[PDB]
RNA sequence: GACAAUGGUAGGAGAGCGUUCUAAGGGCGUUGAAGCAUGAUCGUAAGGACAUGUGGAGCGCUUAGAAGUGAGAAUGCCGGUG
RNA sequence: UAACUUGGGAGUCAGAACAUGGGUGAUAAGGUCCGUGUUCGAAAGGGAAACAGCCCAGACCACCAGCUAAGGUCCCAAAAU
RNA sequence: ACCGAUAGUGAACCAGUACCGUGAGGGAAAGGUGAAAAGCACCCCGGAAGGGGAGUGAAAUAGAACCUGAAACCGUGUGCUUACAAGUAGUCAGAGCCCGUUAAUGGGUGAUGGCGUGCCUUUUGUAGAAUGAACCGGCGAGUUACGAUUUGAUGCAAGGUU
């Protein structure tokens, strides 16, 4: 069968989200989480325990085995941003962009 | 009474940016470049529409000539004979047969040898 | 000093060919069954 | 066996049993139209007509009468604020060689 | 004569010529003014006589 | 789009052909190769596809030319740097490396697109009379003046 | 039917397409209207239809009438994203 | 096969090479000022390697038909080694 | 035959209010769940936020809640194609692969060949190294009231009209 679990509103950019979703992307539930304990990244954190959730639904929810599971989608998309202000040289101000991400994976066994 | 020119102006955008299917780049999805490209896109399939009734015949006369050199006669002296013969078969046509039935060909061309 | 033209898609999209992450190297455990760090301290410390 | 007709203003090499698209012609979905303009006469025997083989004809039956893909003719000046935009459908005639009466 | 069927005396109406609305109507961008001048002008034009 | 045969891949047959540049006029020779290269004189030739056969000079060393060409007819050529632009007369390149002295004529009557760089790589040249391409059985070709 | 004729800027003149509202007549709609998305469809052009998916209450046709009636450029104004 | 009269709307008042007849300049200028023509301006198409003003010639639309003009026919590249 | 949330008052909502200036003064942005809160009991991952089930409902429509397009932009997966090549990126010709429509001399990609210096404004002349535009999504320029003159239409006519 198929199982996910996304997470709305994280506070990071999705260009630095994208770099450690390139890294789990095909590989097994056993390797990827092995992966992301040793990946010295912020995002690292984060998206295993998005994985973590999403093994659970699909031992819960499906009752499927967890030993023979593999990461099918992986992907974050953007989300709302917000907008800020810091002064520059004379009386200007520049633009900050503190933009989100919107994580999601899909966790399956390869069969219809 | 107030008249607002929505679903008007996006109707007629949308036919161009379909009109560019297939382009490089911004130029399938900008309005702008792709309207500029349609319009080139015109200008040149009208000027190709006429250059293409001359190439095609500068492909036959080259077929001809090449197939023409093999009897020891060249394709000014194989022309002139066949129009003082009286034959009236087109490049087009002359071409085909060469490339086919060659034996045909063959006694096309003695026909005009022999007209000198 | 400043850009004459804007970067298309396809240009940015070739100047991030070799900005990306590496695996580690993540050797096996003897007895503890999580993964560890080569030449690192825990229950594997290399292999 | 194969024949070179004169139809509509240029030349068609057909043969028995082969479909082919002229210019519109004068006649009705289902009739049979005979070319009598045969140039040359290609098989076994080989008969090359002066201006045309006299005593040569070719049969044939109309198939459909419908219209070609729509064109669309646009040209335009450069700095000139002038265009034109124009469509086209040149009409045409499917037929099938039937006998090629030498 | 039946009001929804109306029919106005044969050529007694005309549509009014509108300028500054495309280049294939014939008045343009200079809607027949010319180029420059003190005629092209807005509110352009020298006292009568 | 009525009726007109166009060549492709399996349907083109290239042969092989052995011309001697025995007393021949450099420019003479190579004119004729050329058209044999493209292939122009074959009945179902195309321009968009190569229909062309294969040549091999056999002697090329005893070519001559015409006049003082031999002391004059220099062969520029720059490297891309500052001052680099160097020479050669056409006698004394017939002397050391006869071959290359052939290649570029015929390599310059040939168009310069990708299909004609293709169409300059079926050429071999050669300084002594014996030729290594026994296997494919090349047939003498007169040249037709 | 002949017979000629048909390059175009400033500019003359003629014939049309579409948009919002009103009148009269005849119609459509929870068995799914307008809008939105996709398509290999029709007209000489501006344009017009059908079918399918989303959508959950209004909307077009015929002949007239009235206009805040058509957008690619003004270092145009405002928002959004590079 | 045009012309004239009367009336309704106009735009134009910075022109440019080329070939002739002249002034000015130095029988200098892609100079400048007149007169007589043609083309560009507002004209695509072929030739002059590329080249608004040179030469040939004015595009209602379609066709994988044919005859010519200037200029051309060893290869690039249509046609005489 | 007025407007329908960039419209109509500057203000449909927290308007002369956030804010800005020593002061006189200047002056915004922001409407919409459903017929009825019946506003997700309960279980699982997690510190929480957020999610996956299960439930109420005609439909999650779930409290950044009608519809939700783009010029946009940012991604994931796939059918064809690409590492000897000089490119206003298209157009005509055309193999090879892969599909199957509003069914018609079909559709998608494209090895190779020929031809080809964007658009507007201003100029005798602009590919111009002259001007303007980062991406147009919305708004944004011959109108009305009185007179005058000429043309078309209709009514009556030595009368015509208030």
């Amino acid at each position: 069968m198929e199982a996910k679990a996304v997470a709305r509103t994280i506070r990071i950019a999705p260009r630095k989200v994208r770099l450690v979703l390139d890294l789990i992307r095909g590989k097994n539930a056993a390797e990827a989480i092995a992966i992301l304990k040793l990946t010295n990244k912020a995002s690292s954190p984060v998206i295993e325990k998005v994985l973590m959730s999403a093994l659970a639904n699909a031992e819960h929810n499906y009752d499927m085995n967890t030993d023979e599971l593999v990461v099918k989608e992986a992907y974050a998309n953007e989300g709302p941003t917000l907008k800020r202000f810091r002064p520059r040289a004379q009386g200007r101000a520049s633009a900050i962009n503190k933009r989100t991400s919107h994580i999601t994976i899909v966790v399956s066994d390869g069969k219809e | 009474p107030r008249v607002k020119g929505g679903t008007v102006t996006r109707a007629r955008r949308k036919k161009t940016i379909k009109l560019a299917k297939g382009y490089f780049g911004s130029k399938h999805t900008l309005y702008k470049v792709a309207k500029q490209q349609v319009m080139k896109s015109g200008q040149y399939a009208f000027r190709d529409r006429r250059q293409r009734k001359r190439d095609f015949r500068k492909l036959w006369i080259t077929r001809i000539n090449a197939a023409a050199r093999q009897h020891e006669m060249s394709y000014s002296r194989l022309m002139n004979g066949l129009k003082k013969a009286g034959i009236d078969i087109n490049r087009k046509m002359l071409s085909e047969i060469a490339i086919s039935d060659e034996k045909a060909f063959a006694q096309l061309v003695t026909k005009a040898k022999d007209a000198l | 000093a400043v850009p004459k033209r804007r970067t298309s898609k396809t240009r940015k999209n070739k100047r991030r060919t070799h900005f990306k992450i590496s695996v580690p190297g993540m050797t096996e455990c003897p007895n503890c069954g999580e993964y560890k760090l080569s030449h690192r301290v825990c229950k594997n410390c290399g292999s | 066996m194969f024949a070179i007709i004169e139809t509509g203003g240029k030349q068609i090499k057909v043969e028995e049993g082969q479909e082919i698209f002229v210019e519109k012609l004068d006649v009705n979905e289902g009739d049979t139209f005979t070319f009598d303009k045969v140039l040359f006469v290609g098989g076994d025997s080989v008969k090359v007509g002066a201006p045309t083989v006299e005593g040569a004809t070719v049969t044939a039956t109309v198939n459909k009468q419908g219209r070609g893909k729509k064109i669309t003719v646009f040209t335009y000046k450069r700095r000139k604020n002038s265009k034109r935009k124009k469509g086209h459908r040149q009409p045409y005639t499917k037929l099938t060689i039937d006998k090629i009466n030498a | 004569m039946k009001l929804h069927e109306l029919k106005p005396a044969e050529g007694s109406r005309k549509e009014r010529n509108r300028v500054g609305r495309g280049v294939a109507t014939g008045n343009g961008k200079t809607s027949g003014r010319g180029h420059k001048g003190q005629k092209a002008r807005s509110g352009g034009g020298v006292r009568p006589g | 789009m009525r009726q007109t045969f166009m060549a492709n891949e399996s349907n083109i047959e290239r042969k092989w052909y052995v011309i001697d540049a025995e007393g021949q006029t450099l420019g003479r020779l190579s004119s004729e190769v050329a058209s044999i290269l493209r292939g122009k004189n074959k009945v179902t030739y195309t321009p968009h596809v190569d229909t062309g056969d294969y040549v091999i000079v056999i002697n090329a060393s005893k070519i001559e030319f015409t006049g003082n060409k031999e002391t004059d007819k220099v062969y520029y050529r720059h490297s891309n740097h500052p001052g680099g632009i160097k020479s050669i007369t056409a006698g004394e390149l017939r002397r050391t490396n006869p071959e290359r002295l052939i290649e570029n004529s015929i390599k310059g009557m040939l168009p310069s697109t990708r299909l004609g760089e293709k169409q300059g790589k079926k050429l071999f040249v050669y300084g002594g009379a014996e030729h290594p391409h026994a296997a494919q059985q090349p047939e003498n070709y007169e040249l037709r003046g």
